């Protein structure tokens, strides 16, 4: 079968770095790369038929080798996180044995930071208390946790122009809860 | 013509529309290294160093085949349903080893320029059939996209018993009978 | 280019679902696959000229066919709570080049009366930030949705807005020891300070939940939950 | 080991006395010369017995030979995916099954087994591999007898080949007639003799 490495890669914008895909299989017809957001279908990438074939897309550039895919990124943005998906084609079955992906995350550098938590006025249809951890940097921690529901780091819209700014929710309908500090700490 | 150490054949791909029938196997030099029983999915290696060493996948047969029949699909259409016409074969029968009498060995029946792929090949001894030791080669393929299916009869030698090879194609207007004696 | 129907589908166990993909114009293969957490993308078959031409490691109850029109359908009989995934299509032309659609969501429940539509909720900005940043945030809260078929979208006077808008990348599980737990879903949508103090500006928070269908029966005390939109609006204040 | 493969077969342009048969082959065809340092793909595409659609490596792409098909020709073109896995079976199926015959095919040497026998004399050099062979006929002091008869190259089918040669003289009391055979697999030639 085949493996690819790392399983995760968080890195900042505008760092270069490369993607693993190492395949055993008998007859190799071809090994795919492709590239899956998490609710979509995986988008097409490449097809790397021979060893030392060198197929550059874009800021993309795919490697194969007699034992191992290279896949390298340049200057990526965060329109690159998606899972990056390796799959190899052999012997006669005209199937695709992917691999587990590189659950890849490239974080925007937040130029201004001003970490700040407020409470939002409460709704007429609602018994809780929302509280907005907003301006924070793209490297911060959020951790959930008991009665008290957290959210993660917020990832923009795909097709945003504007207000680039990662932001945490807490809320509770307990009486005995602040926005003082319902979230983590500033390193 | 091509000049070439070694021709190898890596994919004769066959596909007619008779009684829906196909072959896949590939060939060296002119000669089949294996075929791919479509029926059981297996791949038939014709020699022994080859079981040992090679290995095929024969779903890849059943997946080639599988587009020989969409092509032949459009090219019937295509060809204002031209049909094959058939061919006169061409039947040599001989010994693989010199004939002495109680040695066994064993009569080749070349049966050449088979067009279509479509042919009944028997052993007769006597008149009577042969059933036993009876073994039959692939249909081979040629540069003029004909073909040559060989038969293969291990007999004990003796004066007394007389073979023919029997062939009948719908390019003969008779059975062919083809006689050998020690 | 591919298409997949439908895009979300609920099941309960020994039943069955039938999944239709028509592939790219002028493709006649069309390759099957199951995308589950933990096993990864796992081939289903393939079809070919209105035939199974490969076939992978799934049981028997996993069936399909082709038509005329190298459109495939597969069928999956006896469902089972492991047969929840995104099942995805792959077309080809026959052999090179494989184009996935955007699959069909199955979740299969232990039974219809743990699905919920959900509970949506907007939360107005704080004057606090609107001083010390300039700027205004709502946040959408939906909660208390089981499954997971559930889209949410903002929108800013009849129209769409995507520019300012941050959700989570998966919803929160209230109960987070079940295996049947309601999600709660958050987003965000920042605009200018001076856009949410204009009283003419409408903001709506939009969640399109896909549940049960006409075909669906219900015996519970509460309402059937269909397949619905559920929304929360808030205009602007001076 | 290592799995081998055959060539693709492209898909198609479109989505009385004895029976009718349509017939369809596809051939792919690997030549080699000295060693794998000229390698060169050829699929064949035939109806019946005419080749109407070609790929060539030397080309580089699908040429059509006969006018049935200008149409295959240039969908396989016009397809991207196909072209570039055609140019690619030419180190994926051609160069990677050549591998294997250099361990099994083309170590083969089957030794020849070399008999006289009456008929006027025949030498029957039988079951060898490969085909390479030289039988010559000799006569009492080194005489190579020109006058002979020798078939061609017989091909058994079964990975062995076979040729009977055939000496037409007038053997006095005291002539010996002896066939001298050379092979690859044999270090030194064999010879037979005769009265
Ligand atoms: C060839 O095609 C056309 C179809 O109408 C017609 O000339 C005829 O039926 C076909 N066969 C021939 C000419 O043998
Ligand atoms: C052998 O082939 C001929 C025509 O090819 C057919 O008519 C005959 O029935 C066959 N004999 C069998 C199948 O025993
Ligand atoms: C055969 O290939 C070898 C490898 O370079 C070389 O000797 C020569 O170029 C080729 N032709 C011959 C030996 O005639
Ligand atoms: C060479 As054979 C008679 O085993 O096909």
């Amino acid at each position: 079968q085949v493996t690819q490495s790392p399983e995760a890669l968080r890195l900042q914008e505008g760092e270069s770095s490369s993607l693993n895909c190492s395949y055993t299989v008998s007859g190799l017809r071809g090994l795919f790369w492709y590239r899956q957001d998490p609710g979509k279908g995986p988008e097409f990438l490449f097809t790397l038929y021979s060893a030392g074939e060198e197929k550059e897309k874009e800021r993309l550039k795919a490697t194969l080798t007699k034992k191992e895919s290279f896949l390298h990124i340049t200057a990526p943005k965060p329109e690159d996180s998606a899972t990056y998906l390796c799959a190899v084609q052999a012997g006669g079955n005209n199937r695709l044995a992917f691999g587990k992906g590189n659950q890849v995350v490239v974080i925007p550098n937040i130029q201004n930071p001003d970490p700040a938590v407020y409470q939002l006025r409460d709704s007429k249809s609602s018994d809780k208390s929302v509280c907005l951890f907003t301006d924070f940097d793209s490297q911060t921690n959020v951790s959930q946790s008991s009665d008290v529901y957290i959210t993660d780091k917020c990832v923009l819209d795909m097709r945003s122009m504007d207000f680039k700014s990662n932001s945490a929710v807490a809320w509770s309908n307990k009486s005995d809860f602040a926005c003082a500090n319902a979230f983590n700490n500033s390193i | 013509d091509i000049v070439a150490d070694h021709v190898a054949s890596y994919g004769v791909n066959l596909y007619q529309s008779y009684g829906p029938s196909g072959q896949y196997s590939h060939e060296f030099d002119g000669d089949e290294e294996f075929y791919v029983d479509l029926e059981r999915k297996e791949t038939v290696w014709q020699l022994p160093l080859f079981r040992r060493f090679r290995r095929f996948d024969p779903q890849f047969a059943l997946t080639n085949i599988a587009v020989l029949k969409h092509n032949l699909n459009c090219v019937i259409k295509r060809s204002n349903s031209t049909a094959a016409t058939n061919e006169v074969p061409e039947v040599t029968v001989f010994s693989k080893s010199p004939v002495t009498l109680g040695q066994p060995n064993t009569l080749i029946c070349l049966v050449d320029n088979i067009f279509p792929p479509v042919v009944n090949i028997t052993w007769l001894s006597n008149g009577h059939s042969v059933t036993e030791g009876v073994s039959e080669t692939s249909f081979l393929s040629k540069s003029d996209h004909s073909f040559f299916k060989i038969s293969y009869l291990t007999f004990l030698p003796s004066a007394d018993e007389i073979y023919d090879c029997k062939v009948e194609h719908w390019g003969l207007d008779e059975p062919l009978l083809k006689h050998w004696e020690p | 280019g591919v298409t997949q129907t439908p895009r979300y589908l609920i099941k309960t166990r020994g039943q069955q679902v039938t999944l239709s993909c028509s592939p790219i114009s002028g493709h006649r293969s069309v390759s099957w696959y199951q995308q589950t957490p933990g096993q990864g993308l796992q081939f289903l078959f393939e079809y070919f000229s209105e035939t199974q031409r490969n076939k992978g490691n799934f049981p028997g109850r996993f069936s399909g066919r082709q038509f005329s029109n190298s459109r495939s359908e597969m069928n999956v009989s006896t469902l089972e709570l492991g047969d929840s995934a995104l099942y995805l299509c792959a077309s080809s032309l026959e052999r090179d080049g494989y184009t996935f659609g955007s699959g069909t969501r199955l979740t299969v429940v232990e039974d219809l009366n743990k699905v919920f539509p959900p509970e949506v909720a907007v939360f107005e900005p704080s004057e606090a930030e609107i001083s010390h940043t300039q700027k205004a945030t709502l946040v959408c809260l939906a909660t208390g949705f089981f499954p997971d078929h559930v889209e949410l979208s903002w929108w800013v006077n009849g129209k769409e807005v995507h520019s300012g808008v941050c959700t989570d990348p998966q919803p929160l599980k209230e109960q987070p020891a079940l295996n049947d737990s309601r999600y709660a879903l958050s987003s965000r949508l920042r605009v200018s300070a001076t856009f949410w103090q204009n009283p003419r500006n409408h903001f709506r928070c939009q969640v399109q939940f896909y549940g049960l269908s006409e075909n669906d029966e219900w015996t519970q005390d509460r309402a059937k939950p269909v397949t619905q939109i559920v929304s929360a609006e808030a205009w602007g204040r001076a | 080991g290592q799995v081998e493969l055959g060539g693709g077969n492209a898909v198609e342009v479109c989505k009385r006395d004895s029976p009718e048969d349509f017939v369809y082959q596809f051939k792919g065809m690997c030549y080699f010369t000295n060693g794998t340092e000229r390698v060169r793909l050829v699929t064949r595409y035939i109806y019946n017995r005419e080749e109407y659609a070609r790929f060539d490596s030397d080309v580089g792409v699908y040429r059509a030979v006969t006018p049935l098909g200008p149409p295959a020709a240039e969908y396989w073109n016009s397809q991207k995916e196909v072209l570039e896995r055609t140019r690619a079976e030419l180190d994926t199926v051609c160069r990677h099954n050549y591998q294997l015959e250099l361990r099994t095919t083309l170590q083969r040497r089957v030794e020849p087994t070399v008999t006289i026998s009456p008929s006027l004399l025949v030498c029957s050099v039988t079951d060898f591999y490969p085909a390479q062979i030289k039988v010559r006929w000799f006569r009492n002091d080194q005489e190579e007898t020109t006058g002979v008869v020798s078939t061609p190259l017989i091909r058994n089918g079964d990975w062995t080949f076979q040729i009977l040669v055939m000496l037409e003289m007038t053997p006095q009391r005291g002539d010996v007639y002896t066939c001298h055979v050379e092979h690859p697999s044999l270090q030194n030639p064999i010879i037979v003799e005769w009265r």
